[PDB]
RNA sequence: CGUAGACGGUGAGAGCCCGGUACGUGAAAACCCGACGUCUGUCUUGAUGGUGUUCCCGAGUAGCAGCGGGCCCGUGGAAUCUGCUGUGAAUCUGCCGGGACCACCCGGUAAGCCUGAAUACUUCCCAGUGACCGAUAGCGGAUUAGUACCGUGAGGGAAUGGUGAAAAGUACCCCGGGAGGGGAGUGAAAGAGUACCUGAAACCGUGCGCUUACAAUCCGUCAGAGCCCUCGACGUGUCGUGGGGUGAUGGCGUGCCUUUUGAAGAAUGAGCCUGCGAGUCAGGGACAUGUCGCGAGGUUAACCCGGGUGGGGUAGCCGCAGCGAAAGCGAGUCUGAAUAGGGCGUAUCCACACAAGAGUGUGUGGUGUAGUGGUGUGUUCUGGACCCGAAGCGGAGUGA
RNA sequence: AAGUCCAAGAGUGCGGCAGUGAGACGGCGGGGGAUAAGCUCCGUGCGUCGAGAGGGAAACAGCCCAGAUCGCCGGCUAAG
RNA sequence: GGCAGCCAACGUGUUGGCUGGGUAGGGGAGCGUCCUGCAUCCGGUGAAGCCGCCGAGUGAUCGAGUGGUGGAGGGUGUGG
């Protein structure tokens, strides 16, 4: 039987602690920071750069603005639909979210990426014009709602 | 305690698809006047930042 | 299919239980049970344990006294850790040492546990644990020797079972546990585990579901 | 889980003071001053391993020298005729035949000086 | 014996000797929490539902400015909320709020109120817990403790535990004035004597062995006579695969740490010993790696139920499709009147072709892309952030 | 084109972690100085010290020989 | 003659070739401390601690080898 006491970490689970500043045989005396310094006593900042003008500030701001009101879509490819559909039939957000494609409260579109086989009556809020046209071409029907 | 992000490198740098840390060109804004257009578009558009300042650019756009 | 025979406390098996191999039959994973087994007992431990740093302990204030002149080591409070009755560096502070394993982690760890005893053939089941109303140690004690002579036993034992649980409770080497509650720690203790059939089909029925 | 530097520590020390028993003054009462010198002792000891086969070999080429002085040869010679003869014995065991055998160091002065060539400050 | 094997005590590891424990029982009184009646109010002095037309629907108010405060919002295009100053409206075709204004449209009827639960904390009391401290620790305080002591004052602020199971703590001898001791006794032990468990080092003796008063010594190291002990042998006192102490003499030999180009350095620190004294911890933090779990999925937070780890918890988070600044489009997309090329993406790789040798492309066909939760480790973020150290700054007080 | 190739423990790229960013002297090429400085500032697939013990320069970081894995009371040599 | 790092060969870990000065620093593997899960073992027939003796390890260090004092808790394995 297994034990408490058999109970052992994974080969290579568990490292040792570094001990800094216990000794010269180890990590001793400065403790990996070298001689005088700041950074002997204190870390610099990520963003301080020596006192020249950062790359965070002499570099422009990247153009545009985010949108406060975008409407995004999470996004099925028609090959997962055929993938995850080998039989086709009826595929709404609540089939796409079942089988795994897309977040379950989210405005979903199809998008024609892999190849349609399979007869599918996809409903999705939006439809590509690939992803439309291998819905029909398949024999299905892509009903956006 | 949540590690903030740099507003600064948050507002100056993007990354792609791939992950690669873009930037646009400085000297661009202003005086404008005597850089010829060669030069505008060479400073036009993004680039991938370098890749000594790749790992301090990361540190500030994740925390 | 591991049908373990249920043992009535009179000596006379009463039916038996078939143990899912999904849950009696995994393979053992030690080095998930020992992550989960620690994040038991790290959970468990009460990290209770608290030392005043140089600015808690009490006085200290004051600049001993004046920075030069004096010929001594400059000192900014007689609280500072070198001084005696000065404060702790980087002592205990209180700490809350419980790790949120994955749930599935916990399930696998104590299935494996399981299997391994149904394995070593470790898991009995039974109707009772004496026989109802009036609770004896005696009684019990003596249908756990007739069931097995290790000495670590988890009696798996239903919530309503009062009779059992407190026969059983003062035997040494007995732990008692439900069987919502069962766990790998408890069940890799133990030498052998003890089923009430209502535990065991408790446990069956909330797992296979 | 408050740990007491003692247990620990005095290991060590005893190491130290043990080896350093026979020291002078605080060499060998005081832990700290104790390994000062036995950082210094076991560095001599290190150095002196090394230079003891030198050493030796100098007192080795000295007692050499002086029975081939007493045998009436030079110590260059005596090891250049000895090396012409093929007589491979070292350093210690012909000081060893110097001191003990006087007659078996002159026997290897009498090859040795055969062995040399007829002229040694010819060419050849 | 056990519905009691919790924990402690007892002359040393006690379920069974003791206090207790499991489990049972016990309130005269007081207090609290419940109900049960008097009692208190109200409704019944009534309930129903439909029509059309005047007054009412909280005023120094809302609103507007001028200056501010607050909000992610630092005055900004600045809404909403607010203080002070003025100016100051209408009552439903009213008025606000939708971050200024509308056929607008929605939310509805402010300028007067009271409102439990969910929530924060523990001076105090009770019962417990500790991979907390164990007398330089842990509270400053195991003892006298905020005491002694310091300061005029505010204030600062200690040190000090352990005989033994039981005091059995040396009735009466001796030396001494006493202290203290030697007897003798108690004690298992006095190698426990109220100076008391253990009793380290520093430090101070005494005894013994070797060695040193012709010698220039980082105090050692290597050779090493002599001397003094030990283990064997042979069984002569001398040799040994020996061991230990000392060290005449010879060789070699410039402390440790720090900090430096460089220190034995006449640069820093250290008188000595013992004890303590410095990369720690929190976070679904960030990155990277290890390792488990599950895997195109992975996890759940709060919270709920479990006298425990355990079970629930599908809100969210990261994956999952990119390009762009969006109408956005989407394995494409952005740029461009320009199917002109580039940017970024379509994991990766293999074969087929078409091409061009401008560094290789284009499609077509194959296998199908791997994250994500714990957790270890190293860095890192916010915190005191590895530890010590200023002069000084601020708030409130104390001092003539 | 070979060599080195059971290695230089090489080069390159991407990541984790750094430390360093006070150098010294010697040879050679030079600037400043007085073609002084143990001066100062450069270059040097130059060296050594730094961070390097051992032997030689008497002693003597930087000069010459030579790069210490340990033990031998073995041998041959380097500079000298 | 011993040890260690890389590499190869064949084996089921032996050999061989190279290589093992080192400060800042990086990586790897360990000794020791006490606190604990579990498992075992020692202890008033004398634990720890301390003082030695005789030794042991490639290091930190070790003696479930021993003697003196001692008087009650300790060791080992494996994990946290």
């Amino acid at each position: 039987v297994i034990k408490l006491h058999d109970l052992k970490p994974a080969p290579g689970e568990k490292k040792a602690k570094t001990r800094v500043g216990r000794g010269e045989g180890s990590k001793g005396k400065t403790a990996g920071r070298g001689t005088k310094g700041t950074k002997a006593r204190k870390n610099v900042p990520v963003m301080f750069e020596g006192g020249q003008m950062p790359i965070h500030m002499r570099l422009p701001k990247l153009k545009g603005f985010k949108n406060r009101f975008r409407t995004e879509y999470q996004v099925v490819n028609v090959g997962d639909i055929n993938k995850a559909f080998p039989q086709g039939g009826t595929v709404g957000v609540d089939e796409l979210v079942a089988k795994g494609l897309v977040r379950k409260n989210s405005l979903v579109k199809v998008l024609g990426d892999g190849k349609l086989t399979v007869k599918v009556d996809v409903t999705a809020n939006k439809f590509s014009g690939s992803a439309r046209e291998a819905i029909t071409a398949a024999g299905g029907s892509a009903t956006e709602l | 305690p949540k590690a903030k992000t740099h507003s600064g490198a948050s507002k100056r740098f993007r990354r792609t698809g791939t992950g690669k840390i873009v930037r646009q060109k400085a000297n661009r804004r202003h005086l404008l006047e005597h850089k010829p257009t060669k030069r505008t578009r060479r400073l036009d558009g993004r680039t991938t930042v370098s890749a000594a300042d790749n790992s301090r650019i990361n540190k500030l756009l994740n925390g | 299919t591991l049908k373990v025979d249920v043992k009535t406390p009179a000596g006379k098996t009463d039916g038996s239980v078939e143990l899912p191999a999904e849950l009696f039959d995994v393979e053992p994973n030690i080095a998930l049970m020992h992550q989960v087994v620690t994040a038991q007992l790290a959970a468990k431990r009460q990290g209770t344990h608290s030392t005043k740093t140089r600015g808690e302990v009490s006085g200290g204030g004051k600049k001993p006294y004046r920075q030069k002149g004096t010929g001594r080591a400059r000192q900014g409070s007689t609280r500072a850790p070198q001084f005696t009755g000065g404060g702790t560096v980087h002592g205990p502070k209180p700490r809350d040492y419980s790790q949120r394993t994955p749930k599935k982690m916990i399930a696998a760890a104590l299935r494996g546990a399981l299997s391994d005893r149904a394995r070593n053939d470790r898991i009995h089941a039974v109707t009772e644990l004496v026989e109802g109303q009036t609770p004896s140690t005696k009684s019990a004690k003596t249908f756990l020797g007739t069931l097995t002579e290790n000495k670590k036993v988890l009696v798996v034992i239903g919530r309503t079972d009062e009779v059992g649980a407190k026969s059983v409770r003062n035997l040494p080497g007995v732990h008692v546990i439900s069987p919502d509650q069962l766990n790998t720690y408890d069940v890799l203790n133990a030498d052998d585990v003890v089923f009430s059939v209502e535990a065991l089909n408790a446990y069956i029925s909330a797992n296979s579901k | 889980a408050r740990v007491k530097r003692a247990l620990n520590a005095q290991k060590k020390r005893r190491t130290v003071l043990k080896a350093s028993k026979g020291y002078r003054g605080q060499r060998s009462r005081l832990y700290r001053k104790a390994k000062e010198q036995q950082l210094h002792s076991l560095t001599y000891a290190y150095r002196d391993r090394r230079a003891r086969k030198g050493e030796f070999r100098k007192l080795w080429i000295s007692r050499i020298n002086a029975a081939a002085r007493a045998n009436d040869i030079t110590y260059n010679r005596l090891i250049q005729g000895l090396k012409a003869a093929g007589v491979e014995v070292d350093r210690k065991n012909l000081a060893e035949l110097a001191v003990s055998d006087p007659a078996a160091f002159t026997a290897l002065v009498d090859v040795a000086r055969a062995a040399l060539p007829e002229d040694v400050n010819a060419p050849s």
